[PDB]
């Protein structure tokens, strides 16, 4: 096996991108 | 506790739906009056700066509603706060919420049927039946199922009082 080289992304943790988001909703109490 | 206030909200919303559907217009009338009226109560008094004069907090919106009916708005209602500068107990708070409505070309017989339909319909929609359990003395005491199945019992004040007293009252 070839000698180890750490990934350029750092090696800490898998890339975790910030994604778009949507304010959650609660149901109509009267419905 | 949450459930009690959810129920309170459902009651108010039900009433608005009921009256809106009958062609009533939801209106707002003054909570500050030069002259309080429409009920028997001790009023709150307050000083208004810009008008340099005392004003009273309303005890009821009754007289304004009738003036609106004069104005040609045949069906009006208002769900809002009234203020009565009186005592606090199990069934009285100085500020409390009421619904008033006024209906042209209706009489009191009409309002009895409408009251029956509204109240029975409200109880049924919110609780699932016409019968609701109530503890008049709290959970330490006995409970009773209160039956809202229409039509409601009717009694006449003077006649029934005569029966209750066991004596004839004046004409
Ligand atoms: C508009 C009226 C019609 C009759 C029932 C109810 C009476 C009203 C009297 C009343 C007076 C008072 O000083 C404080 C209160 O909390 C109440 C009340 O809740 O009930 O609402």
């Amino acid at each position: 096996p070839m000698y180890q080289v750490k990934p350029y992304h750092g090696g800490g943790a898998p890339l975790r991108v910030e994604l778009p988001t949507c304010m959650y909703r609660l149901p109509n109490v009267h419905g | 506790v949450r459930q009690k206030f959810i129920i309170r909200s459902k009651i108010i919303t039900y009433i608005r739906s009921f009256l809106d559907e009958l062609g009533f217009l939801e209106i707002e009338t003054p909570m500050m009056n030069i002259i309080p009226g429409g009920a028997v109560a001790k009023p709150f008094i307050t000083y208004h700066n810009e008008l340099d004069m005392n004003l009273y907090m309303r005890i009821a919106p009754e007289l304004y509603h009738k003036m609106l009916v004069v104005g040609g708005i045949d069906r009006v209602y208002e769900i809002g706060r009234q203020f009565r500068n009186e005592g606090i107990d199990l069934t009285h708070n100085p500020e409390f919420t009421t619904c008033e409505f006024y209906m042209a070309y209706a009489d009191y017989h009409d309002l009895m049927e409408i009251t029956e339909k509204m109240v029975s319909g409200m109880v049924k929609h919110i609780t699932g039946s016409y019968k609701v359990t109530y503890h008049p003395d709290g959970p330490e005491g006995q409970a009773y199922d209160v039956d809202f199945t229409p039509p409601f019992r009717r009694i006449n004040m003077v006649e029934e009082l005569e029966k209750a007293l066991g004596m004839k009252l004046p004409e």
